[PDB]
RNA sequence: GGGAUACUACCCUAGCUGUGUUGGCUUUCUAACCCGCACCACUUAUCGUGGUGGGAGACAGUGUCAGGCGGGCAGUUUGACUGGGGCGGUCGCCUCCUAAAAGGUAACGGAGGCGCUCAAAGGUUCCCUCAGAAUGGUUGGAAAUCAUUCAUAGAGUGUAAAGGCAUAAGGGAGCUUGACUGCGAGACCUACAAGUCGAGCAGGGUCGAAAGACGGACUUAGUGAUCCGGUGGUUCCGCAUG
RNA sequence: UGCUGGAAGGUUAAGAGGAGUGGUUAGCUUCUGCGAAGCUACGAAUCGAAGCCCCAGUAAACGGCGGCCGUAUAACGGUCC
RNA sequence: UGGGAGUCAGAACAUGGGUGAUAAGGUCCGUGUUCGAAAGGGAAACAGCCCAGACCACCAGCUAAGGUCCCAAAAUAUAUG
RNA sequence: UGAGGGUAGCGGAGAAAUUCCAAUCGAACCUGGAGAUAGCUGGUUCUCUCCGAAAUAGCUUUAGGGCUAGCCUCAAGUGAU
RNA sequence: AAGCAGUAAAUGUGGAGCCGUAGCGAAAGCGAGUCUGAAUAGGGCGUUUAGUAUUUGGUCGUAGACCCGAAACCAGGUGAU
RNA sequence: GGAUCCUGAGUACGACGGAGCACGUGAAAUUCCGUCGGAAUCUGGGAGGACCAUCUCCUAAGGCUAAAUACUCUCUAGUGA
RNA sequence: CAUAGCAUAUCAGAAGGCACACCCGGAGAACUGAAACAUCUUAGUACCCGGAGGAAGAGAAAGAAAAUUCGAUUCCCUUAG
């Protein structure tokens, strides 16, 4: 549980926030999202 | 003084300027609020959304109509010929 | 004798085409992970004094 | 076996030598330097002066620099509220009652919560639908579990009460990642700071047969400017140009 | 606690030792690291004085000379420290 | 829309209410009124009550609340009890 | 007890008491900074006319202070709102 | 404007400078557009005439700035008749 | 012409500490101060507000210098909404 | 012996005060404001010292510009709160 930030691989940016649990969630989590660099929903992962 | 002894019952809250806004008959705009509410009091119908804080907002510009809505429910309407 | 300015208030409002003041927005600067997004794009504006503040401040800013 | 003698810092277990010039350990010298250290004198001025001898001696002392001690000293601070002050107690948000059928509304007035949580308790699609009561029975403490009818949502609904809810917003299955970017007319509240709800717009995707529906949880609390400092990217300036 | 004393086991400067390096470049390769001998600027391996941790001592020094159940260590049994 | 200000200690009445003791010319809110900033008449005197708002004369008149045996202007007025 | 002298204010002196240091002292007196400061009190100079409040939210190292708003006033504008 | 003829005036002289006549944008820049941007859009800000010089009056500001009034702090001095 | 020669030393410069320069030993690069250190000498050296390359300028560490400017204890003569 | 010291023998160069108004130095606070206060400001003020002249000081290019440099210095206005 912490402020979580996502690092896209070529958006190039610190940009994507959200919330997790580490007892729920302690491992890196990725999913698709609009990274508005190229017009699309990308995948990014924790980093 | 000399001994005032304490208590706690002292906290509250911030009042929200709930309620309506507009009543029975007058126009308005797209973006324009109708009601702040919590739960559904009234449930929105025609041309009328229904935002996060179960805030009623009229889709669109038109004078407002309250009715009931069931037997024993009650609704909004609006109605744009203006 | 020769009027000052208020420097620090200088560098952080601009005069507009009328006379008034555009300001920038306040709440900024930190952690925004606390918030959401239309409350963050919202702040990436700017503003204007309202003429209250206006009152109160009009004699600081002779020299814009 | 316990490290481990190819090579390589290299060695306690070593011995040893003095090498261009030099510093540590320590003694002796002494001029340096000191001596409120005795004698000779300008001055018949024990000042001073110097010579004398003696001492100590490169020591300290002194300058700078750096340290730690320093109410010995100095300058300041030492919150407010309050049926006087004080002690006590409290100081920021959320929900109800007072609050007088719009909203609003005080009290050292009355009652409760908060300083988060859930990648599933989120999103979508498709199913289901209450406990409870009896009804009663291997259990039976009564009732666990199971069984039939009524049950008003009382059940349950992540977190206080409130409204609300079976359109389920409740509960299950599968999929999932819209807990997306850039905007929004407009509207609410409000002294300011602020805070709140937004059609829809392009955009682009998840799911779904599509229709469509998703800009975080049924809502309402889950901290706090600004400066400063930090990190990275940077339609940018950055000193005559680079 | 203060005051001493002490094993001084360790950590401590100002200091020594130098293994090594930006902003701009005439400099090795002319898509580019021996940092070179050059302005705006620098390091470790080690030790490091008072002292701070450790131990004895210290009450005509400061200080305490108590408490609980039997009971206004005011007597005593249990006692705690 | 702009210019120039003052106010932040309010008080009593009725009235809804809380607190207090169904105490207080108490105390906190609210809804109205008056004073504050408003003289005059009535309430014997009586900042908040009842009537009513004064531009200045006048030896003119009508009325309100109040009142009509003497002080003190108006009825020992009726008729009833 | 005298005549002469010696001690100076962050200081002196003191058989100690805030005691004395030129009729005064929890640190004298003269000057100067200095018209020190004062959200505190008091005071503040001739006339007539017209309008005419407030004693309330809110935030305050703030509460008998202050800043916006509220309710005033003046003049520009619009103009049935 | 300074400065100059003049006289302790004027008037003349004197154009270094200042305001406006286009704005948007942090800025590079662009221009009745500009910023964000992705477009121009959408929106903000614009745009779509009139100002400038002197002076009067009112306010505000800096200088003690309506007036008097402290306790006290500091510097240098006087004093032990 | 200028080859060579001359061209201001514990000076320049650096570290540490401090003042100042609008700008807080920090950039103080500029400029003073101490304690430590500590240079080249044209073929050199310095500056160019972190900074430097290139470019511009200059050539330090020796000295003297009217003018326009300031005040009035005065003096003279005069002036005074 | 030397010159110092001492001696004479010349000369007066000295102090002193002072317009400390202005100027240059040396040393060098508080009250204040910041609504408290320490950085900061009050201010390099005030006061003392010393020089003190009729003015003083500064002053001729290791400069400022990317200049084409008023060309040393000083002074006035703007740049500009």
């Amino acid at each position: 549980r912490v402020n979580v930030t996502l690092a896209c691989t070529e958006c190039g940016d610190r940009n994507y926030i959200t919330t997790k649990n580490k007892r729920n969630n302690p491992e890196r989590i990725e999913m698709k999202k609009y990274c508005p660099r190229l017009n699309k929903y990308t995948l990014h992962r924790e980093t | 003084k000399k001994g005032v002894s304490s208590t706690k019952n002292g906290r509250d809250s911030e009042s929200k300027r709930l309620g309506a806004k507009r009543a029975d008959g007058q126009f308005v705009t797209g973006g324009s609020i109708l009601y702040r509410q919590r739960g559904t009091k009234i449930y929105p119908g025609e041309n009328v959304g229904r935002g996060g804080d179960d805030t009623l907002f009229a889709k669109i510009d038109g004078v407002v109509k309250f009715e009931r809505k069931g037997r024993d429910k009650k609704q909004v309407s609006v109605y744009a010929v203006a | 004798p020769k009027m000052k300015t208020h420097r620090g208030a200088a560098k952080r409002v601009k005069r507009t085409a009328s006379g008034q003041l555009k300001r920038s927005r306040a709440f900024t600067s930190h952690l925004f992970a606390n918030k959401s997004t239309k409350q963050k794009r919202q702040l990436r504006k700017a503003r204007l004094v309202s003429k209250s503040d206006m009152k109160r401040v009009k004699q600081l800013l002779a020299y814009k």
